[PDB]
């Protein structure tokens, strides 16, 4: 019939980004 | 949304300059330029001479 492993200092300032600004439905 | 962005871009502008400071660190520079502060976000404070 990738990741190039500096994706961690990125995933840290994501997350300072979710507590800077939340998320709002 | 200018503040979301813009905050996030700024603090990445940050996040790049100080890997490339501890770049010149260990590759070439060693001990001519030392990171004094560093605050994820906030500031980074290089001593050199």
């Amino acid at each position: 019939f990738s990741s190039i492993f500096q994706r961690q200092r990125v995933d840290a300032l994501l997350l300072d980004l979710r507590q800077k600004f939340p998320p709002k439905f | 949304m200018y503040n979301c962005l813009h905050s996030f871009c700024l603090s990445l502008q940050l996040e790049v300059l100080h890997s490339q400071t501890l770049m010149l660190i260990r590759e070439r520079w060693g001990d001519l330029v030392q990171v004094e502060r560093y605050h994820a976000g906030k500031c980074l404070s290089l001593s050199v001479w």
